[PDB]
């Protein structure tokens, strides 16, 4: 019985993180969408070429 | 001759007494697992206490 209780506690403890991360990524998606920096486009392609 | 035959009856009576012994052995041995099952349920009762 006690082990079952512990497992349920752990299940909730991990589960919450999933919706938290989903909210975080949705916010990140919104921020990137509002980001309209083709300057960053140029910078990052140059960065890769340097890594290339 | 008759008295000699008569002693033999006593042995049969003793055998019957021994036979009863098995009756009591079984009957009270049953009670052990009776208790076992009943307070096994009591363990289940601690369990749904834990579930509450």
């Amino acid at each position: 019985a006690k082990e079952a209780v512990d497992q349920e506690i752990n299940s909730a403890r991990e589960e919450l993180r999933q919706q938290v991360a989903a909210l975080a990524v949705t916010g990140a998606e919104k921020i990137l969408n509002q980001q309209v920096d083709a300057e960053a486009h140029n910078a990052m392609l140059s960065q890769l070429a340097a890594k290339l | 001759d008759l008295a000699d035959a008569q002693a033999q009856v006593k042995q049969e009576l003793d055998a019957a007494k021994a036979q009863a012994a098995q009756l009591i052995e079984q009957a009270n041995r049953r009670a052990a697992q009776l208790i076992e099952e009943a307070r096994t349920q009591a363990a289940a009762e601690g369990e749904r206490i834990r579930q509450q």
